[PDB]
RNA sequence: GAGCUAGCCCUGGCCAGGGUGAAGCUGGGGUGAGACCCAGUGGAGGCCCGAACCGGUGGGGGAUGCAAACCCCUCGGAUGA
RNA sequence: GAAUGCCGGCAUGAGUAACGAUAAAGAGGGUGAGAAUCCCUCUCGCCGUAAGCCCAAGGGUUCCUACGCAAUGGUCGUCAGCGUAGGGUUAGGCGGGACCUAAGGUGAAGCCGAAAGGCGUAGCCGAAGGGCAGCCGGUUAAUAUUCCGGCCCUUCCCGCAGGUGCGAUGGGGGGACGCUCUAGGCUAGGGGGACCGGAGCCAUGGACGAGCCCGGCCAGAAGCGCAGGGUGGGAGGUAGGCAAAUCCGCCUCCCAACAAGCUCUGCGUGGUGGGGAAGCCCGGGUGACAACCCCCCGAAGCCAGGGAGCCAAGAAAAGCCUCUAAGCACAACCUGCGGGAACCCGUACCGCAAACCGACACAGGUGGGCGGGUGCAAGAGCACUCAGGCGCGCGGGAGAACCCUCGCCAAGGAACUCUGCAAGUUGGCCCCGUAACUUCGGGAGAAGGGGUGCUCCCUGGGGUGAUGAGCCCCGGGGAGCCGCAGUGAACAGGCUCUGGCGACUGUUUACCAAAAACACAGCUCUCUGCGAACUCGUAAGAGGAGGUAUAGGGAGCGACGCUUGCCCGGUGCCGGAAGGUCAAGGGGAGGGGUGCAAGCCCCGAACCGAAGCCCCGGUGAACGGCGGCCGUAACUAUAACGGUCCUAAGGUAGCGAAAUUCCUUGUCGGGUAAGUUCCGACCUGCACGAAAAGCGUAACGACCGGAGCGCUGUCUCGGCGAGGGACCCGGUGAAAUUGAACUGGCCGUGAAGAUGCGGCCUACCCGUGGCAGGACGAAAAGACCCCGUGGAGCUUUACUGCAGCC
RNA sequence: CGAUGUCGGCUCGUCGCAUCCUGGGGCUGAAGAAGGUCCCAAGGGUUGGGCUGUUCGCCCAUUAAAGCGGCACGCGAGCUG
RNA sequence: UGGGAGAGGGUGGUGGAAUUCCCGGAGUAGCGGUGAAAUGCGCAGAUACCGGGAGGAACGCCGAUGGCGAAGGCAGCCACCUGGUCCACCCGUGACGCUGAGGCGCGAAAGCGUGGGGAGCAAACCGGAUUAGAUACCCGGGUAGUCCACGCCCUAAACG
RNA sequence: CCGAGGGUAGGGCCCGUGACUGGGGCGAAGUCGUAACAAGGUAGCUGUACCGGAAGGUGCGGCUGGAU
């Protein structure tokens, strides 16, 4: 049947994306920690 | 006059449509017609804040002339009468000698060919606007402003009118469409006659599509949700209300006056309507 | 977090074929005029039958599955809320 | 040494289940160390409204070529979507951007919010909508509307010529729209040809034929032809389109009007450029100077912004055209022609799937276009087949039980069972024919019957053409032939009677309930005069609604018919300028502390003093409620009648053992041989009853009862047969579970149900196929039940607060 | 209570005897035939249907008879539900 | 042809008396009601009185033993549309007449549907009295309805 | 071919019967009230409507077949 994951590159990108981030306080500590951590990827890759 | 189906499916048995037999014009006047933009019910927060609303059909708004003392002195033609979606009245085309077109919304007994006019000194017939004060006692009339040059509010939907009483100083004494008496002041304009369309109460829905179609969704009773969601909400079984009948948002909603006490126009509600 | 699901908004798309035969209209009859009746035309409808499509009624199978809801037979809607 | 401990390792179950659709294989030849599995050929089977082909998404090198086979692949592997490497994606016209606006988002101005932030007209962003210029063929191992070939086109810049008041983000027009139905004419696509081109073929009894088999086109600028769309021309007035205006709108006059003209599309033609089969020969080559023609069918596509009817009344903005304003009229714009200029991104490949979403090469899910032929009444249905694609990545045997899916069955025919659950029956089309009841539509495919193939002959009408022939479509009558059977295969209702519930079509517990539940038109109450009520929000601001009482909110009821009774003492709500109570505050009689005192400081009675409550009324489609005992008639029985206690008032009509009846399978009637169910009655209604509606009701229902006919493997009562498994052999090889085990029966014993203790009995050692009585077998720290001063949802006249309202 | 699945049916039995039938007996208010009552006896047998979910029970048609109980109210790693 | 009387009929308009309710003012201890009373209303200011307003329904006197109509039935006043009818003249047609099963139309009140309207009145209903009871008569309330539009019903002591 | 009739299926009229139910007639001395006849103690009757154990009562309109 109909799964939950149903790929959509401008969904992705418009909402976890990086802009998406920076527009707002929450999405802006989202940036934070995972610079704190360290991680390779702050943000989902999408093709765009 | 409402016409009839033959029974001919279960929902034509019943359905009424209004006759349309005054209307001359079959489509609107490009230029006064813009996008009616479908809310849904939603806000501009998004949320729901009147449910049951959407699905209706698609309309343009057509831009209806609420003022009329735009145009003092000038007459116009009724060049139509066309059907309007977005109200319950008929609506006349006007062509100012001008040029200027403008709708209005059509009183009954209203002509195609005819001459309107407005202002202080327009004859008495159907169709024309004065300010109250200058309508004799008696007038049926029907697009009155509320408050001077704030725009026809009172009287509007098909086969409505208020009736004027009588004056006092500055101020006239309307009995409107509800039977209330409520002093208007005298600068303020109204339509000579009675909104058309009188038709309009009679006619019958027929089937639960139709109200679709008006973009009426469907009304789910207290009495058949849970707990949760209402006041009648819940029990075992049916269930009678068990308490005072109540909105879902908890107040009582058989008898509870809401009109705001201290309110300043109570000054100028002389009998609250009755019936 | 509404890329699942629920509602709504905007903008597009889709519904083989067959059946029934409303109003109206034309004519005929009718009458003082009428209502009305008859025939033809007409093509309405949360109309009928049935694919696609949307469903999920009953049974059977599956039950460390092909599948964390599937498969077979059967069945509901199918111009409409 | 235990924690259903944690991490890792390794056992057991076991050479066990399984190896993922029952569309299916066989052989020969090659390659190689090795072949059921790779390549090639021939035979066989499967899809063919797809299991073929083209787009979009999503995926991201998976594409092509060489070399490979450790692992991945459910087996094998020489093969592969795998490993290594090299190559491969080419645009002014395709799609997106340098164009437009939609919801929405964002947001100069502006508004609001402790902070963070929330709003917000314009404007900006935002597309699968609008707008816009490329078709056909060839080429590569791999891209092509991209390269190449042919023939077309767009914009920008600059120049030449002709023309004109040029000129805009401003005005205006247009763009510009629904649903159903649908006319003419075309095209796509298809069928046929005794015509045209072709390698060939004559078999096995016959055919050298008007034979078989193959093919008989595609693109095309101007011009022309056919068919459509769009559009009145002139003049005078002008105060409206937020400046102007010669434009537009409005008034008037004249001329034109089913036209025409002009304009724009589609189709035909068209210089020209392509393509071009079967067969045969080794993707190629020939065929081939290939032929390229006639007739018919014919769209849902095109002409298109076409037409008609209807009510639920159907985007915007740009491009474009027109108007004029600043300006400028040496300019500038318009038309023609010429030269020059023309960027960024995508393009490989998979794409109903082994490459996407489902952890898997997963029987599931995934939007748009094309989707051939024949027959079946039609069709995208069904069967078979074209092009094209496949045989589903374990096989080989065997022919037990048992299981699955399937076929048939003597006599009987529902006896089966909770129930005809299941499976039969029926089944399309044409014709005859069809009841109660009805809201006059319906019920209806009611029911029930008859017909149905092929052949010859005669004949009626339509389409195309020409009025004919031919081709095509609807028939009509007569006579015949065959079979068990003519919708001869496949697809395709069992019917009736009668209750309950719900009017109806709809909706629902994704994944145990589809219903009698929810919704529904309709009815009633009630709130709301508009800066409405109400809702969301601290607010601003929104929704309500660019609506205005024929409207909007809330509530119950639920088509329709006939109806809807009595109670206002309690609660609610509504009304009530009196009265009572009543907080802050007012007042300050009268006290108090302190100071020598002026004073400073505190307590403080009467009295004035809101809402609320009390109090007086109203109100039921507001919350609700609608009696008890005893007596009584000339047979008995029963009580129309009476007496009395109580109530705020004592249940009306209508219905009743009911979706409600406890006693209960009440009682009587029906139906049956027999009826706890059913239907009809009765009424001592445990415990109906009138919008939590009462009683009915045509139609409707995958709802729940009851009956009958039809027919059956449901059954008496089983039998046989098919295939997929089970079984055997080769390959690959899990699982939960598991204190250890050398793990029998009885009768007792034992924490009360013992393989494990006692006494007896029985018993050589080890498997394989089977069955499930036991191991209080597995699974899951019982969901029942209680306990915990454990949790959570929900209610209220529990308590205590808060928002909100007064 | 870190689970001993629960009513009825179906299927498959097996056991007790306080025996329903069949065999053998004594007493009878046993003439006969047929009954009654008690004793011995468990080898075998102990029907089909209508109602209800029913066990049970009632009823229909039969029968030699239409027995009563146990086995976790026998039997859900056997089915139903 | 010329004239007449008339509440004949339909549509629109419009006038005064009265009742009720509302507002203002003035005023106070009762009003109402009956056979008698009670219920009811009233110091929250009623009744009785004055002015203003709102609204529905009916038209006093004229009015009659009257008039008109086929009947049912028709009554303020006005205009319009319209029927019937009588008289005069003796002008026109030349028996063109009477009745009339069926058919069609009209048809008090009550009643019914859908809208409206609602002052007075009033089935039902409530209450107060009466009474043995009193589901009545009398009193206080009171909803349909009585009114208008359209559509039904089609009855009658529709009687002379 | 037609054909007595037999069979299947479905309608139409009639007759008989049916738990129970509706009112009707009749019946020497039952129970309840007293509606009508007199102004019958509320004139009566009347079509209709609604209500009530019962006769009846009331509304609306009509008749005199009403008294004084
Ligand atoms: C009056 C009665 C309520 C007496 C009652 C009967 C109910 O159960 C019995 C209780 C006594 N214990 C029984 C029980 O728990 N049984 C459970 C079974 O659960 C699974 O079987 C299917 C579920 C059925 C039963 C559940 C509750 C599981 O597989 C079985 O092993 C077993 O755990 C008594
Ligand atoms: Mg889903
Ligand atoms: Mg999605
Ligand atoms: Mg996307
Ligand atoms: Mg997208
Ligand atoms: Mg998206
Ligand atoms: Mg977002
Ligand atoms: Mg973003
Ligand atoms: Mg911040
Ligand atoms: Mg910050
Ligand atoms: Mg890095
Ligand atoms: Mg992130
Ligand atoms: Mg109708
Ligand atoms: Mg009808
Ligand atoms: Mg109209
Ligand atoms: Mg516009
Ligand atoms: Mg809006
Ligand atoms: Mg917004
Ligand atoms: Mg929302
Ligand atoms: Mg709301
Ligand atoms: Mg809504
Ligand atoms: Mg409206
Ligand atoms: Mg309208
Ligand atoms: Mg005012
Ligand atoms: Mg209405
Ligand atoms: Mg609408
Ligand atoms: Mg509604
Ligand atoms: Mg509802
Ligand atoms: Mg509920
Ligand atoms: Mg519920
Ligand atoms: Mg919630
Ligand atoms: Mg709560
Ligand atoms: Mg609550
Ligand atoms: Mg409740
Ligand atoms: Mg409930
Ligand atoms: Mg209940
Ligand atoms: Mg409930
Ligand atoms: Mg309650
Ligand atoms: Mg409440
Ligand atoms: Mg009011
Ligand atoms: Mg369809
Ligand atoms: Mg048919
Ligand atoms: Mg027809
Ligand atoms: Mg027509
Ligand atoms: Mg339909
Ligand atoms: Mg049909
Ligand atoms: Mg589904
Ligand atoms: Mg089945
Ligand atoms: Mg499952
Ligand atoms: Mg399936
Ligand atoms: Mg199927
Ligand atoms: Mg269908
Ligand atoms: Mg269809
Ligand atoms: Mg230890
Ligand atoms: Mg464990
Ligand atoms: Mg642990
Ligand atoms: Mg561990
Ligand atoms: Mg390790
Ligand atoms: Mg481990
Ligand atoms: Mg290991
Ligand atoms: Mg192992
Ligand atoms: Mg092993
Ligand atoms: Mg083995
Ligand atoms: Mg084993
Ligand atoms: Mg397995
Ligand atoms: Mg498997
Ligand atoms: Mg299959
Ligand atoms: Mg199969
Ligand atoms: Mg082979
Ligand atoms: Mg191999
Ligand atoms: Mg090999
Ligand atoms: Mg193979
Ligand atoms: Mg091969
Ligand atoms: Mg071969
Ligand atoms: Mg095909
Ligand atoms: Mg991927
Ligand atoms: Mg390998
Ligand atoms: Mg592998
Ligand atoms: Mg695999
Ligand atoms: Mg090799
Ligand atoms: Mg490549
Ligand atoms: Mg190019
Ligand atoms: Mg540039
Ligand atoms: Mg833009
Ligand atoms: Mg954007
Ligand atoms: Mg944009
Ligand atoms: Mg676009
Ligand atoms: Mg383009
Ligand atoms: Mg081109
Ligand atoms: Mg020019
Ligand atoms: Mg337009
Ligand atoms: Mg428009
Ligand atoms: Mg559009
Ligand atoms: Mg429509
Ligand atoms: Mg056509
Ligand atoms: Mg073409
Ligand atoms: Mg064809
Ligand atoms: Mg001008
Ligand atoms: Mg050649
Ligand atoms: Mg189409
Ligand atoms: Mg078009
Ligand atoms: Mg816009
Ligand atoms: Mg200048
Ligand atoms: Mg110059
Ligand atoms: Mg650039
Ligand atoms: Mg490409
Ligand atoms: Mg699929
Ligand atoms: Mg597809
Ligand atoms: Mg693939
Ligand atoms: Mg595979
Ligand atoms: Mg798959
Ligand atoms: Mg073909
Ligand atoms: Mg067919
Ligand atoms: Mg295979
Ligand atoms: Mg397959
Ligand atoms: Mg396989
Ligand atoms: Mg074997
Ligand atoms: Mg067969
Ligand atoms: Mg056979
Ligand atoms: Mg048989
Ligand atoms: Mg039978
Ligand atoms: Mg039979
Ligand atoms: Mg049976
Ligand atoms: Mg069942
Ligand atoms: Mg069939
Ligand atoms: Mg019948
Ligand atoms: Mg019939
Ligand atoms: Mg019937
Ligand atoms: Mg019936
Ligand atoms: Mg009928
Ligand atoms: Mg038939
Ligand atoms: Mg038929
Ligand atoms: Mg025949
Ligand atoms: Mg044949
Ligand atoms: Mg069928
Ligand atoms: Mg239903
Ligand atoms: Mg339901
Ligand atoms: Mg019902
Ligand atoms: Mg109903
Ligand atoms: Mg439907
Ligand atoms: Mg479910
Ligand atoms: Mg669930
Ligand atoms: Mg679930
Ligand atoms: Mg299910
Ligand atoms: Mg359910
Ligand atoms: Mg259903
Ligand atoms: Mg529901
Ligand atoms: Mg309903
Ligand atoms: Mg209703
Ligand atoms: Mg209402
Ligand atoms: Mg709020
Ligand atoms: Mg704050
Ligand atoms: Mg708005
Ligand atoms: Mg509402
Ligand atoms: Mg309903
Ligand atoms: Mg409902
Ligand atoms: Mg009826
Ligand atoms: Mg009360
Ligand atoms: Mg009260
Ligand atoms: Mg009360
Ligand atoms: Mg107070
Ligand atoms: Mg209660
Ligand atoms: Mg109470
Ligand atoms: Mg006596
Ligand atoms: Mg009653
Ligand atoms: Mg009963
Ligand atoms: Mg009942
Ligand atoms: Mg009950
Ligand atoms: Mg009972
Ligand atoms: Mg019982
Ligand atoms: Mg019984
Ligand atoms: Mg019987
Ligand atoms: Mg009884
Ligand atoms: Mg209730
Ligand atoms: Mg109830
Ligand atoms: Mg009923
Ligand atoms: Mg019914
Ligand atoms: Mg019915
Ligand atoms: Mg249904
Ligand atoms: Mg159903
Ligand atoms: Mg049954
Ligand atoms: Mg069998
Ligand atoms: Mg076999
Ligand atoms: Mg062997
Ligand atoms: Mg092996
Ligand atoms: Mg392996
Ligand atoms: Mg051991
Ligand atoms: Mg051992
Ligand atoms: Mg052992
Ligand atoms: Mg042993
Ligand atoms: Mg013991
Ligand atoms: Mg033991
Ligand atoms: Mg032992
Ligand atoms: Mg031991
Ligand atoms: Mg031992
Ligand atoms: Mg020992
Ligand atoms: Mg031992
Ligand atoms: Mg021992
Ligand atoms: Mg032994
Ligand atoms: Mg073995
Ligand atoms: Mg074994
Ligand atoms: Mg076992
Ligand atoms: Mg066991
Ligand atoms: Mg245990
Ligand atoms: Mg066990
Ligand atoms: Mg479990
Ligand atoms: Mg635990
Ligand atoms: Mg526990
Ligand atoms: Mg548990
Ligand atoms: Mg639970
Ligand atoms: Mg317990
Ligand atoms: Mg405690
Ligand atoms: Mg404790
Ligand atoms: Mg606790
Ligand atoms: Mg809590
Ligand atoms: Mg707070
Ligand atoms: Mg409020
Ligand atoms: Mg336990
Ligand atoms: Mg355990
Ligand atoms: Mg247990
Ligand atoms: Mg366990
Ligand atoms: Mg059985
Ligand atoms: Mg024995
Ligand atoms: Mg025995
Ligand atoms: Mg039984
Ligand atoms: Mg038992
Ligand atoms: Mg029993
Ligand atoms: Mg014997
Ligand atoms: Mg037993
Ligand atoms: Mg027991
Ligand atoms: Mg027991
Ligand atoms: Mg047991
Ligand atoms: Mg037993
Ligand atoms: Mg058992
Ligand atoms: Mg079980
Ligand atoms: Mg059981
Ligand atoms: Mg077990
Ligand atoms: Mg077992
Ligand atoms: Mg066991
Ligand atoms: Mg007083
Ligand atoms: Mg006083
Ligand atoms: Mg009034
Ligand atoms: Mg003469
Ligand atoms: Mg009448
Ligand atoms: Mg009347
Ligand atoms: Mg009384
Ligand atoms: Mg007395
Ligand atoms: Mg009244
Ligand atoms: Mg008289
Ligand atoms: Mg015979
Ligand atoms: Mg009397
Ligand atoms: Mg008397
Ligand atoms: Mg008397
Ligand atoms: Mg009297
Ligand atoms: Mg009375």
């Amino acid at each position: 049947m109909k799964r939950t994951w149903q790929p959509n590159r401008r969904k992705r990108a418009k909402t976890h994306g990086f802009r998406a981030r920076m527009r707002t306080p929450g999405g802006r500590k989202v940036l934070k920690r995972r610079r704190q951590k360290g991680r390779w990827r702050l943000t989902p890759a999408v093709r765009k | 006059a409402v016409k009839k189906f033959k029974p001919y499916t279960p929902s034509r048995r019943f359905m009424t449509v209004a006759d349309f037999s005054e209307i001359t014009k079959t489509e609107p006047e490009k230029s006064l017609v813009k996008p009616l933009k479908k809310t849904g019910g939603r806000n501009n927060q998004g949320r729901i804040t009147v449910r049951f609303r959407g699905g209706g059909h698609k309309r343009l708004y057509r831009i209806i002339d609420f003022k009329r003392w735009d145009k003092v002195g000038i007459p116009a033609k009724v060049a139509a009468i066309e059907y309007d979606p977005n109200r319950s009245a008929r609506i006349a085309l006007l062509h100012y000698v001008d040029g200027e077109k403008r709708y209005i919304i059509a009183p009954d007994g209203l002509q195609v060919g005819q001459q309107v006019v407005a202002g202080p000194d327009a004859p008495i017939q159907v169709g024309n606007a004065l300010p109250l004060r200058f309508i004799p006692v008696g007038t049926v009339v029907h697009a009155v402003e509320l408050e001077p040059k704030k725009g026809a509010k009172l009287a509007r939907a098909a086969g409505t009118s208020a009736q004027i009483q009588g004056r006092e100083g500055d101020y006239v004494i309307l009995r409107l469409p509800s039977g209330e008496l409520r002093k208007v002041h005298g600068e303020c304009y109204a339509t000579v006659g009675a909104v058309g369309n009188a038709d309009h109460k009679n006619i019958v829905l027929g089937k639960a599509g139709r109200s679709r179609w008006l973009g009426r969704r469907p009304h789910v009773r207290g009495a058949a949700m849970n707990p949760v969601d209402h006041p009648h909400g819940g029990g075992e079984g049916r269930a009678p209300r068990g308490r005072p009948p109540a909105s879902p948002w908890g107040w009582q909603t058989k008898g509870l006056k809401t009109r705001k006490r201290r309110k300043p126009s109570s000054r100028f509600i002389i009998a609250r309507r009755k019936k």
